[PDB]
């Protein structure tokens, strides 16, 4: 109940501040502006590099999720198996990184 | 000079006028942020470029 | 006459060379300090 | 009674970030042979108040946004995740004592990029969209390296509880067995909050240029609160203080001094180096930081096993 | 009465807040921009007055026209001025921005920037010294200080 | 008569290469830059307290224009139109006629302070030291037409700043 109260308090302070910032000088009287950036008429061209680093982040994030419970897992009784599996997980992460390195995957966003 | 007390023609050759013409050649194959260094590595003052 | 002139002995020497001090320990000593801190922390 | 605790948590955050703007201007100015503001108040103590009242009475921009929902919602999420993220901090006792406070802070760190994404989308200028995409990519990459470094340090600690970090650092600091992780963590938190030399939107466009004076001020408050809290997190994680259960004010004063020094170090780093390029900071992460992070992660997985130094779960 | 005193104190408060936090947007056109950067130097230090260095044009209060405004440049200046939030002020620095100066009779020079934007403070010189531009900024602060917006609103 | 900047071959022995590896693994030069900035923090800043303190100036300084007088009340200018002939910006407009006592005096002496480039050719072309550039520089106005000085304004400026202009001329005139 304390966490929900704190979340609600932070949220209501945030929207009170946003409403004040967005509406307090609206009641002032001024003059309006016309409806009109280097690329206004040009369309946005696709770039493969940003999407590639996005998916690389997603895959490394998934392997981070797999690697995360190691502090809890270090208190086990099969210490040899736990050490082997942890080292194998980080080794496969490094292998994926090196294979992305070798095949020019990290190019122009290195 | 035409023999009078005023110049007939006074052409000003500036170092920055010819350097800015080579900006397109020097910035070929470089990034957007590398261009602002090239305009910096040529000491360009636009009082002398445009005269 | 009285004119703005240098003194009769001339001005003093003026340095103009690049002077970087070359301070600090070597790479071996820096690495040894790093491993020593690591070993103390581990112990 | 608990709402009093919440208010005494959240109002000093706003006071601290306003005087952090003042301290930034003064310390930055004195490092380049001039003074900071000293005319508005006595030694410029009234400068943030004047700036706030000026910014809250300026005419709003009213941009031609494609969507108004994202335009409103981005400061909402930014301020909410800036202020919610302070609650599990053990100073020396947290507001909310949680079992997985580190995971909570990492989750809000991952969640904070939606403000950048929605601010970039809501603005009608596509150049702002490109800048927002680059900022999002930088933030998520350094999120990855933050997660791995935090995992290794907590594997030394043994549990996700943030208050246990005070107990595990009673004898010696964790900067002594984990100084490469400390250096890389500091640089990663520097690059997380778009701090120099890793800011890009100031150099050659911004994602939040289209916002009015008020919403820009709110984004500034969120960013500076993130900076202060990240320095406090680094202080708790690596430079823990001596805690006496009968005098908590000793720990409060000690870690306050340490986090103040770390924030001054942030401003000090801002006024020393030129700006990175975008591809250069990608090269710094993916080709320099990540292999060392994985190697040190393997080392810190295997080190407590071979030294009989496994920490307790509780 | 009570209301006149209240609006007078509120006007004084908002005047102090506006005049003590000026954020300028310079125009780096010509010589006078170099003298502006010499005013931002540690000797004179505009930043101690609350006047920040190189603010964004989207959040700036005062525009400083420092240089020569040509015919090829004036629509861009008008666009920048039109995209600036009120309350806004324009400071003309140097002879070129005031009345054309050396290039007054030129075919491609706007004879004064007051033909494009309304100017509050005229700083004379070629270039006017950094002390002169700082004095002009302080005079603009005095001009903002004696504003009477809320008194006019209450009286109307 | 020439030197080769950036033509240094670094040593390939183990000591120098280990020093380089320690430099790029422990950030030595970044610490050097931090130390430079930290040392520059503890120096006294060069910021003066304007307007209570003013920058140093020489008696050759060219500021606001003024029209001087003889030490009897008679104005120095005798309408010779040298200043308006030498003015590069054509800021000076002079109209003259003989007055009641028959002296050669001006009837209109305008200086356009928005045209003037503050070059000091008028004060060096004057044969009687009538027009001078005074030491005043804090004279910014709020209206464009206030920067259009006529004869009366320049005479008032001369009567206002004579006590300093005379001292500056006395200190400087031996170099002319
Ligand atoms: S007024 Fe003089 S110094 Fe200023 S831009 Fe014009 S020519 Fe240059
Ligand atoms: S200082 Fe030069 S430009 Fe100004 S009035 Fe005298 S001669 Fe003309
Ligand atoms: S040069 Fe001197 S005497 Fe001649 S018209 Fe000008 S101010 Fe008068």
């Amino acid at each position: 109940m304390n966490l929900m109260i704190t979340l609600l308090t932070n949220f209501t302070l945030a929207t009170l501040l946003v409403t004040i910032a967005f509406w307090l000088p609206q009641l002032n009287v001024y003059s309006e502006k016309t409806s009109p950036d280097p690329m206004g008429s040009a369309r946005l061209p696709f770039s493969m590099k940003f999407f590639l680093v996005a998916i690389t982040f997603l895959l490394f994030d998934l392997e981070i999720a797999l690697l995360l419970p190691l502090p809890w897992a270090s208190q086990t009784t099969n210490l040899n198996t736990m050490l082997t599996m942890a080292l194998l997980l980080i080794f496969l992460l490094a292998v994926s990184l090196a294979y992305e390195w070798t095949q020019k995957g990290l190019e122009w966003t290195e | 000079s035409d023999g009078s007390s005023r110049p007939y023609r006074c052409k000003i050759k500036a170092p920055g006028f010819a350097h800015l013409a080579g900006l397109d050649k020097m910035s070929k194959g470089h990034m957007l942020a590398d261009v602002v260094a090239i305009i910096g590595t040529q000491d360009i003052v636009f009082g002398e470029v445009d005269r | 006459v009285k004119q703005d002139m240098p003194p009769v002995g001339g001005y003093g020497p003026i340095d103009y060379k690049r002077n970087l001090p070359r301070r600090g320990l070597s790479g071996y000593s820096m690495f040894a300090v790093g491993i020593g801190a690591l070993l103390f922390g581990y112990w | 009674m608990f709402m009093i605790n919440v208010l005494t948590l959240i109002i000093p955050i706003l006071l601290a970030v306003a005087f952090l703007t003042l301290v930034e201007r003064k310390v930055l100015g004195y490092m380049q042979f001039r003074k900071g503001p000293n005319v508005v108040g006595p030694y410029g103590l009234l400068q943030p108040i004047a700036d706030a009242i000026k910014l809250f009475i300026k005419e709003p921009l009213r941009p031609a946004t494609s969507s108004i929902s994202m335009f409103i919602l981005a400061p909402i999420l930014a301020l909410t995740l800036a202020l919610t993220m302070w609650i599990p901090l053990p100073m020396p006792y947290p507001l909310i004592n949680m079992n997985l406070g580190v995971l909570f802070m990492l989750a809000m760190s991952s969640l904070a990029v939606y403000s950048i994404l929605w601010s970039g989308w809501a603005s009608n200028s596509k150049y702002a969209l490109i800048g927002a995409l680059r900022a999002v990519a930088q933030t998520i990459s350094y999120e990855v390296t933050l997660a791995i470094i935090l995992l290794s340090v907590l594997l030394m600690n043994g549990s996700f509880t943030l208050s246990t970090l005070i107990i595990t650092q009673e004898q010696v600091w964790l900067i002594f067995p984990a100084w490469p992780l400390a250096m890389m963590w500091f640089i990663s938190t520097l690059a997380e909050t778009n701090r120099a030399p890793f800011d890009l939107t100031e150099g050659e466009s911004g994602f939040n240029v289209e916002y009015a004076a008020g919403p820009f001020a709110l984004f500034f408050m969120a960013e500076y609160a993130n900076i202060i809290m990240m320095n406090i997190f680094t202080t708790t994680l690596f430079l823990g203080a001596f805690h006496n259960p009968y005098m908590p004010e000793l720990y409060t004063i000690n870690f306050t001094i340490k986090s103040l020094l770390l924030s001054i170090t942030f401003l000090w780093i801002r006024a020393s180096y030129p700006r990175f390029r975008y591809d250069q900071l990608m090269h710094l992460l993916w080709k320099n930081f990540l292999p060392l992070t994985l190697a040190l992660c393997m080392w810190h997985v295997s080190l407590p096993i071979l030294l009989s130094s496994i920490p307790p779960q509780t | 009465s009570r209301g006149e005193y209240v609006v007078a104190k509120l006007d004084d408060l908002i005047n102090w807040a506006r005049r003590s936090s000026l954020w300028p947007m310079t125009f780096g056109l010509a010589c006078c921009a170099v003298e502006m950067m010499h005013m931002a130097a540690p000797r004179y230090d505009m930043d101690r007055f609350g006047v920040v260095f190189r603010a964004s044009p989207r959040q700036s209060d005062v525009m400083i026209v420092a240089g020569t405004l040509t015919n090829k440049m004036a629509p861009a200046l008008r666009k920048v001025y039109d995209q600036m939030p009120e309350p806004r002020y324009v400071v003309s620095m140097g002879s070129c921005a005031n009345g054309g100066g050396y290039y007054h009779y030129s075919y491609s020079v706007v004879r004064g920037c007051d033909r494009i934007v309304p100017v509050d403070i005229y700083v004379p010189g070629c270039p006017p010294t950094a002390e002169a531009l700082l004095y002009g900024i302080l005079q603009l602060q005095k001009k903002i200080k004696r504003e009477k917006r809320l008194r006019i609103w209450y009286r109307r | 008569t020439y030197k080769y900047v950036n033509l240094r071959e670094p040593s390939m022995d183990m000591k120098s290469v280990t020093d380089r590896a320690a430099q790029t693994l422990l950030w030595t030069e970044l610490i050097r830059g931090l130390g430079m900035t930290l040392s520059y923090l503890f120096r006294e800043p060069a910021t003066i307290n304007y307007p209570f303190e003013k920058g140093p100036l020489s008696p050759r300084f060219r500021g606001e224009h003024a029209l001087r007088r003889y030490p009897s009340g008679e104005e120095r200018c005798i309408a010779c139109k040298l200043c308006e002939a030498v003015c590069p910006a054509q800021a000076i407009t002079i109209e003259a006629e003989p007055r009641a006592d028959g002296s050669r005096r001006t009837t209109r002496y305008d200086i356009d302070m928005t045209k003037c480039i503050y070059c000091g050719f008028c004060q060096e072309a004057c044969p009687v030291d009538a027009i001078v550039e005074g030491p005043n520089f804090e004279f910014s106005t709020e209206t464009h037409e206030e920067l259009l000085y006529n004869k009366e304004k320049l005479l008032n400026n001369g009567d206002k700043w004579e006590a300093e202009i005379a001292a500056n001329i006395q200190a400087d005139y031996l170099y002319r």
